[PDB]
């Protein structure tokens, strides 16, 4: 029985700690339940006032400073969208280059955020020094791969680092923890707690190597800079020791997902069963991603081995085709001047109008994107159930995989529990493809190296660039005029997920799923980070 | 047990990119760091404390009775009383300046915090400032959109351990920032021969010529960028694409149009 308290009242959690940004959620609570939801973002930047009249080759570099977590995709974003303006198809090594790089980014962010952002949610750390390190090696090799790292050897002087750390007295990041002294909403056996704590700072080493993996193709991690108008710069990226140091670094990383993450991620859901049951949303949106077409963005929709669609009301029976003019976003109640709801990205207006704190009718700093109405959850579990329902091969497999071993139907996919565990199967299945993707590219390249198409700028144009990030569907948006930037709107996956009410007054993907969650514990009530963690937020991207 | 010096580490208007950098150390490693080196006791991007919580951890860091080093990471938004960028219902120029008022030393992580960075490009709506100009404190600046994690952790370790580093004229230590990107290029010698890439198509781009006439601005900006790489493996040139001038002030503004000279 999931624990929950008699609290009835307000509960504002900010900052909203471990996501990219500055957040805060504001829900009423009635009988130890939530029964409202507000999600306010807190930073405004303005990176679209910022391009007008510049360059449309500049625009990438700005964008990408979007965010620093999700590096890279804002980079390719613009590219995708100049290139499309200027009305110019890149190379196919460009296109294979610029897909491996979204490859690497998805594998380092999402390992990132499972342990690093996510796991303390459900990880009591310091019950992990209530653990026998030798009943934990043994749970250990019943539960996943054989692995030193899991040895009770590696997983003592695991406990000891932390033993040594926590009886310090000085505590760090784990200072005021909701963890400390025990909550009621933590579940793990102290056993658990070791494990996956000794691979949460396994993932701190880890993740190092996926970025040198990211950086062998971008140039560099965080913030790439490999991509130019008509494809990419980096011709060494196409030769063969940095392709196999590449294929190296990506199968340790690999390893690790499948020998840690995965096993970790199903011994939480397993233990966290009743969370299938919380946080559900019904609408899904995906751009597609991973695309053996993308001359245009019909075509990047069409041809995505992450397909596109939308799914409306739960309904798997249904994918429709994504259609771009449908997008739109509402300022009601967002910090904006009035005005300017129901406005198409390339027509989007961005005119910054702050009221007060926790003005009911002005809450956030976000947008709000709809489609045709309706709000659109985006990310993973987008992915997920849209790729399941047309019957992708890797997809069926991997979630009946889920399925089958947790004992669920997929209808307890849409819930917390489920955008969680949607996260890893697709990171397994981005390792599947890596070695197929990167012989492609290598043997492409080998026989010829062409990477950047020759383009003209064009007087006046428009261009929509598309990616599925790691947090979904991303789309950019410009106008040229005289050569220059006449309008450039960013309408981004955390804008679909985080941002406020649209002009209807109907609830965010959010704060949506924040109705009916249960707070065991109101002065402690990790319950709302649990749902707001599933969803990866990332704020100066949903802002901008 | 030793007594690890303790450091705050507050987030304004950022995109993370300075603490994703951060992260990427391996002399030491983070956890190394965080376990033997320091004791980061406020960090909103990795802490364990959400909310009130949180809010209270750093309070307590910030009356600690050995003081406490600062680094700041993003710009400081400062329309309408700060209130374009806030952090449990303060302004983010309020709680930086209560924070650097008794700090030990502060550390400014990139080129936001350092001089202002994106979000004080033009026509910057948000009227955001670097630090040092918003709260009129000496910061010492690692710049970089991220700096390398190599100049960030070394001037944290010389800091705790050694003092002060010296600076150039923009506060950056003379360490890392002392020597032009270009000076250290291994394009150079086509530089000096006048041997430029036309375009990103052109058979002297696949051969590796100077990226000068495609906008590279290596020979004005102060970085070790070709001389320590990053992710122990490049860098933007050797990746075929122009330096954007990313450790100088404003370059947002000053290093704009990317791909010209002019
Ligand atoms: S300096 Fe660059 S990487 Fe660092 S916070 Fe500012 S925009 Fe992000
Ligand atoms: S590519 Fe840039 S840094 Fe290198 S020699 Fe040419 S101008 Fe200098
Ligand atoms: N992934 C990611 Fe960042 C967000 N939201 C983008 O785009
Ligand atoms: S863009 Fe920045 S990271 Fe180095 S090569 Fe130029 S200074
Ligand atoms: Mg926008
Ligand atoms: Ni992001």
């Amino acid at each position: 029985p999931t624990p929950q308290s008699t609290f009835t009242g307000p509960i504002v959690v900010d900052p909203i700690t471990r996501i990219e940004g500055h957040l805060r959620i504001m829900v009423e609570v009635e009988n130890g339940k939530v029964k409202d939801a507000w999600s306010s973002s807190q930073l405004f930047r303005g990176l679209e006032i910022i391009l007008k009249g510049r360059d449309p080759r500049d625009a990438q570099h700005f964008t990408q400073r979007a965010c620093g977590i999700c590096t890279y995709v804002h980079a390719l974003a613009s590219s995708r969208c100049v290139d499309d303006a200027v009305k110019v198809s890149i190379p196919a090594n460009a296109r294979m280059m610029r897909n491996l790089v979204m490859a690497s980014q998805y594998l380092h962010d999402h390992l990132v955020h499972f342990y690093h952002f996510h796991a303390l949610d459900w990880v009591d750390v310091t019950a992990a020094l209530k653990a026998d390190p030798n009943k934990a090696a043994k749970l250990a090799a019943s539960i996943a791969p054989a692995r030193p790292g899991n040895s009770a050897k590696a997983l003592k002087a695991v406990q000891d680092k932390l033993k040594a750390f926590v009886e310090s007295g000085q505590l760090g990041i784990f200072t005021n923890a909701y963890f400390l002294g025990g909550h009621k909403a933590y579940y793990l056996p102290p056993e658990v707690d070791l494990i996956a704590t000794a691979h949460y700072l396994e993932a701190l080493h880890m993740q190092v190597k996926a970025a040198s993996a990211m950086a062998i193709l971008g140039g560099k991690n965080p913030h790439t800079q490999f991509t130019v108008v008509g494809g990419c710069s980096n011709y060494q990226g196409l030769t063969k020791d940095p392709l196999a140091n590449y294929l190296a670094l990506s199968k340790e990383v690999c390893q690790f997902v499948n020998e840690c993450y995965i096993p970790d991620l199903l011994a939480v859901a397993g233990f966290y069963k009743d969370w299938g049951g919380i946080g559900g949303t019904s609408n899904y949106l995906a751009f597609g991603e991973f695309a053996t077409d993308d001359s245009s963005p019909e075509k990047h929709l069409a041809t995505s081995q992450f397909p596109s669609g939308v799914i409306t009301g739960r309904d798997l029976g249904k994918v429709d085709n994504v259609d771009l003019g449908a997008i739109y976003e509402d300022v009601k109640y967002s910090w904006y001047a009035p005005g300017g709801d129901g406005k198409h990205p390339y027509d989007g207006v961005t005119d910054p109008k702050y009221t007060k704190l926790d003005d009911k009718d002005h809450y956030s700093w976000m947008k709000a994107p709809r489609y045709k109405g309706k709000a659109m959850e985006v990310g993973p579990l987008a992915r997920t159930f849209i790729a399941y329902a047309k019957g992708q091969p890797d997809f069926k497999k991997v979630v009946d995989m889920v399925l089958g071993k947790l004992s669920v139907p997929a209808t307890a996919l849409h819930s917390t529990l489920g955008r969680t565990a949607a996260r890893g199967i697709e990171t397994a299945i981005v390792c599947a493809n890596m070695e197929k993707w990167i012989k492609e590219m290598a043997d492409s390249g080998a026989k010829d190296n062409t990477l950047c198409a020759k383009w003209e700028m064009p007087e006046e144009s428009k261009g929509v660039g598309l990616a599925d990030a790691p947090r979904g569907a991303l789309s950019h948006w410009i106008r040229i005029k005289g050569k220059k930037i006449d309008n450039f709107q960013l309408v981004v996956p955390s804008t679909w997920n985080l941002g406020p009410r649209g002009a209807q007054g109907d609830k965010s993907p959010v704060e949506e799923a924040l109705i009916g969650t249960p707070i065991a514990d109101p002065k402690r009530p990790v319950e709302i980070l649990r749902t707001v963690h599933a969803f990866d937020p990332c704020i100066a991207c949903g802002v901008h | 047990a030793k007594h690890r010096p303790s450091v705050v580490w507050l987030h304004n208007a950022e995109c993370t990119g300075c603490t994703e950098a951060a992260i990427r150390t391996i002399k030491p490693y983070i956890d190394a760091l965080i376990l033997d080196t320091i004791s980061l006791d406020y960090q909103e991007t990795i802490m364990a404390a959400a909310g009130e919580a949180a809010e209270a951890a750093l309070h307590q860091a910030l009356e600690g009775k050995d003081g406490y080093y600062l680094v700041v990471e993003g710009g400081l938004p400062t329309i309408d009383g700060g209130q374009w960028g806030m952090v449990a219902g303060h302004p983010m120029i309020e709680t930086t300046k209560k924070a650097a008022a008794k700090a030990k030393g502060i550390i400014c992580i990139g080129t936001c915090s350092a001089y202002g960075g994106v979000q004080k490009a033009k026509p910057n709506p948000s009227q955001a400032k670097g630090v040092s100009e918003a709260l009129g404190v000496k910061t010492i600046n690692i710049p970089g959109c991220p700096p390398n994690p190599i100049n960030f952790v070394g001037a944290v370790v010389h800091v705790l351990t050694k003092g002060i580093p010296d600076l150039d004229e923009n506060g950056r230590p003379k360490l890392f920032y002392g020597e032009l990107v270009h000076d250290n290029c291994p394009r150079l010698p086509h530089f000096e021969a006048s041997e430029f890439a036309p375009s990103f198509d052109s058979e002297e781009a696949k051969k590796g010529f100077c990226l000068y006439e495609l906008g590279c601005k290596g020979p004005v900006t102060y970085n070790n960028c070709p001389k320590v790489l990053f992710n122990q493996v490049n860098w933007p040139v050797q990746a075929g694409h122009p330096c954007l001038g990313c450790s100088e002030p404003d370059f947002w503004d000053t290093m704009t149009p990317f791909y010209e000279q002019g």
